[PDB]
């Protein structure tokens, strides 16, 4: 399974694939850091133009804010509780002062 | 500070050990003609700029050139910076800087 | 109608002004705000126009008659205006912004062309005058306070602590200390410059109080200068007298109650023209008016439905 | 031309033969010099305000942002009421709806600021030549 | 018509515009007048040497 | 520090202990570096001689060599420095014969994982240069054709 990608520069992640696989042979070599079992995870990166290319799938894996979203509908809370807290205290929040924005945050 | 300081302290001295390893990916990612485009908004001015703030992170002298700072002294300062509460609140609304 | 001796005035998140007699707490006026909140008030020395500034604009408001409308008002700025003032003649009007400029405007309607920028690295908070109108206190978010001379074009550089910002500075009338408050509740105070001929703006570093120990927000002194109060974030005001720079009078608002988790911060102050009461305004949706000696309030002003973190409070000169 | 270099100022800025496709056979009033005898019309103020007016409606053609085009042409008609009241401006502006396509809400919108005028000059030479 | 209404009802507006006082910030100023400034914006009246007291006043008819 | 004098010390120091055991590999990387890291000195410094880089140069590519073939599965810097050089200084004629000779000794399964390297710069205007990236490519497809 892969995924299709359009509209993006995928040369760039080619290169930093390339360095997360030498950071990982870095950390394999170390008797202190391979005893830790420490690594990165990386996908395939492949692209085929200037403005298309083709990343692997990773399974298994869901994103973090999709994760917290079905927690929180299942018991009933609002997914921006928070947010809505510091509208109703400051509905100009956007605008405030480094100092105010800190009370309100 | 349990197991994410003491992951960070390890790491931290791995990178400096192998400083020349991870400069020579980078040298030759910055220096792309067809490829640092993205990052030019003479010539090849900025490039020579960026490499410096990278060799100044990998050798500690990043929050303060005339110091070399040490890895346990290193890691807790980004900590104080990645947590505080005024560098948290600028940050915008979609990055959900409260989760 | 600002046909009086006293006046006072509260604004915050409210999107409205509104103008209060220490009398009785009867609301006189309401004036409308809309689209922005205010950062700091202040009126003229002339008592006749009010200025109010936030977010790019600074509108002002008439007193005389009963308009809610901003009769005059400024743009030009990008960023939000930190705070506002004018000259003891009402001949310009200087204000910082949070645009890294602090700039002085012009009140004549002809071509003086009486307008001077100074440009810094960093955002700017406060912004003080010196007594004699002549020198200019300028302080950044980097912990450097900028001493701007009116008769020149240089500014000395002064650094007490790097990495923390400064939230406010001000100079009693008399002349006779300097007072300023950062990020971690520490208060610097240097003596001022004795060269009254030449003004050879010499600073020394005097005394340092530790006080505060949660956010230090406004440090504002007395017009008779034998007090200084600074407000903070822990809902406590401390007076200081100016002899040893010891306790003279503690305030606070806080309940007792852990339920509350510090329900409101404490926002800005302001003496009386005897340095008797003093008015204070907290973020909890109302001001109060306190007594320096007996510490329990006077009175409280509740019309407002949001949070107020600035107030604009003078009276007669004589006092 | 005014297309060019309105962009680069104001029409406040400015103020502190106009008509450029006008020619003596494709206007209501000048085309009758010759062939029925009627006498040349009468009047840099009102030559500033001929080339914004038009400017406008060829920005009109494009429909791209039809509401900011259509606010900076009700200002014209508050300000200065009497910049429509021009039979050569109407032939001007008639000869471009037919070349051009413009939208039908945007074709009502025109032609119709026109609607509520006397022209004066048209009603005085044909009398006089009628009788 | 259509805008027959639309342009009576922009005049509505226009009166209730009119009522404010706007000031822009030209970038100019005294660049040139350089000795000038010593007095332009530098009058630095420095003076009130002589202190006076008060008998609190201010607050006698407040309270 | 890094010295216009300690600069010459150093590399006795080091170009003694290579002699004296070789097959080394912290010898052969670590002065092959400073070969490189003397090149890169001087050319600031004269930009603030083609015969003052070129003794230099050539001990920089022959040291970088040998150690490739001496790692053997972690050679992924020296494998890298040796195209900073190639693509900057291999114009001058003296250095091709030292990369002619090191691109056939060492094994071909080597430059596999530099290819995105190699294919970014195919468009260099520089025709001596030019052609010796071609013939390794090809001779990469003869070998590994479904890689490239
Ligand atoms: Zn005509």
């Amino acid at each position: 399974v892969f995924l299709l990608k359009g509209h993006e520069d995928l040369r760039q992640d080619e290169r930093v694939m390339q360095l997360f696989g030498l950071v990982n042979t870095l950390l394999a070599n170390d008797p202190t850091s391979l005893r830790k079992n420490l690594s990165i995870q990386r996908y395939a990166v492949i692209p085929l133009s200037t403005n298309s290319g083709l990343i692997g799938w990773v399974p298994h894996c869901d994103t973090l804010h999709a994760l917290i979203r079905d927690y929180r509908e299942k018991k009933k809370i609002l997914l921006n509780i928070e947010h809505r807290i510091m509208l109703r205290m400051a509905p100009d929040y956007d605008h405030l002062t480094l100092m105010q924005k800190v009370e309100v945050f | 500070d349990g197991n994410y300081r003491i992951t960070c302290h390890t790491v931290m001295e791995v990178l400096r050990e192998h400083k020349d390893s991870v400069m020579a990916v980078l040298e030759a990612f910055v220096y792309d003609p067809l490829l640092n485009w993205r990052l030019m908004d003479a010539l090849n001015k900025k490039a020579i700029q960026i490499i410096n703030r990278v060799r100044d992170k990998l050798t500690g002298r990043d929050f303060s050139h005339d110091d070399t700072l040490d890895v346990p002294t290193q890691v807790e300062l980004l900590i104080k910076q990645a947590t505080s509460h005024e560098n948290l609140c600028q940050c915008y609304i979609g990055w959900c800087p409260f989760w | 109608v600002g046909s009086d001796p006293v006046i006072l005035a509260t604004a915050g998140y409210d999107h409205t002004v509104r103008f209060w007699q220490a009398h009785s707490g009867i609301c006189t006026r309401t004036v409308q705000h809309q689209d922005s909140q205010v950062n700091a008030l202040e009126v003229t020395p002339d008592r006749s126009m009010i200025a109010a500034a936030g977010y790019q604009h600074i509108r002002m408001y008439d007193l005389n008659s009963n308009n809610p409308n901003p009769i005059i008002s400024y743009d030009g700025v990008n960023k939000n205006i930190a705070s506002v003032g004018f000259h003891e003649d009402g001949r310009w009007m200087y204000t910082g912004g949070e645009d890294c400029t602090a700039r002085i405007w012009d009140l004549r309607s002809r071509n003086l062309q009486c307008q001077r920028i100074f440009q810094v690295n960093a955002p700017i908070n406060c912004v003080c005058l010196h007594p004699n109108q002549a020198e200019l206190i300028v302080g950044d978010q980097s912990g450097a306070i900028h001493i701007w001379d009116l008769k020149t074009d240089h500014n000395e550089q002064l650094i007490p602590e790097p990495e923390v910002s400064i939230t406010s500075a001000h100079i009693d009338p008399d002349a006779s200390y300097m007072a300023a408050v950062n990020s971690t509740g520490n208060c610097y105070v240097w003596n001022l410059t004795g060269g009254i001929g030449d003004e050879v703006t010499q600073l020394i570093p005097k005394t340092k109080i530790p006080a505060h120990t949660r956010y230090a927000l406004q440090c504002r002194f007395s017009p008779d200068s034998t007090l200084l109060a600074t407000c903070s974030a822990d809902q406590t005001c401390k007076i200081w007298r100016t002899s040893n720079f010891s306790l003279m009078t503690e305030l606070s608002i806080k309940s007792g109650n852990p339920g509350e988790s510090s329900r409101g911060w404490m926002w800005g102050c302001a003496f009386s023209g005897d340095s008797q009461y003093i008015v204070t305004a907290s973020s909890d949706n109302l001001a109060r008016l306190w007594c320096v000696e007996t510490g329990e309030i006077k009175r409280e002003y509740g019309g407002h439905q949001k949070a107020v973190v600035c107030l604009a409070f003078n009276d007669s000169v004589l006092g | 031309s005014f297309h060019l270099l309105r962009q680069q100022m104001s029409l406040t800025e400015i103020m502190n033969t106009g008509l450029q496709e006008h020619t003596d056979d494709n206007c209501l009033y000048c085309v009758c010099i010759e062939i029925l005898g009627f006498q040349p019309s009468n009047q840099m103020c009102r030559i500033l305000l001929r080339k914004e007016v038009l400017r406008l409606v060829i920005n009109l053609s494009s429909s791209v942002s039809t509401k900011c085009h259509e606010t900076g042409l009700l200002t014209i008609k508050e300000k200065y009421p009497q910049t429509f009241d021009d039979i050569c401006l109407y032939s001007e502006v008639s000869h471009l709806l037919s070349h051009c396509t413009f939208r039908l809400p945007c074709r009502r919108f025109i032609q119709e600021l026109f609607q509520d005028v006397q022209f004066l000059q048209m009603h005085e030479e044909a009398e006089a030549v009628l009788a | 018509s259509n805008t027959a209404q639309r342009l009576e009802r922009l005049r509505k507006e226009r009166q209730n515009q009119i009522k404010c006082k706007n000031i822009q910030w030209k970038e100019r100023n005294s660049k040139q007048s350089a000795q000038e400034l010593k007095s332009l914006f530098e009058k630095k009246s420095l003076k009130e040497k002589p202190p006076i007291s008060g008998k609190q006043s201010i607050l006698s008819v407040r309270l | 520090g890094i010295n216009e004098s300690t600069i010459p010390k150093v590399l006795q120091y080091y170009s003694a202990a290579t002699e004296h055991d070789r097959s080394w590999y912290k010898a052969w990387h670590a002065w092959a570096v400073m070969n490189f890291e003397a090149v890169l000195h001087y050319k600031h410094q004269n930009q603030a001689l083609s015969k003052t880089l070129l003794m230099y140069t050539v001990p920089a590519v022959q040291g970088f060599f040998r150690s490739i073939s001496l790692s053997r599965g972690n050679n992924l810097q020296d494998t890298l420095r040796v195209l900073t050089l190639w693509f900057d200084y291999g114009h001058w004629p003296d250095v091709n014969e030292a990369l002619v000779e090191g691109v056939k000794a060492i094994q071909i399964d080597t430059w596999l994982q530099v290819i995105p390297q190699l294919i970014a710069r195919i468009d260099t205007p520089r025709p001596l240069v030019g052609r010796l990236i071609h013939q390794l490519l090809t001779d990469i497809g003869r070998y590994h054709p479904q890689a490239l």
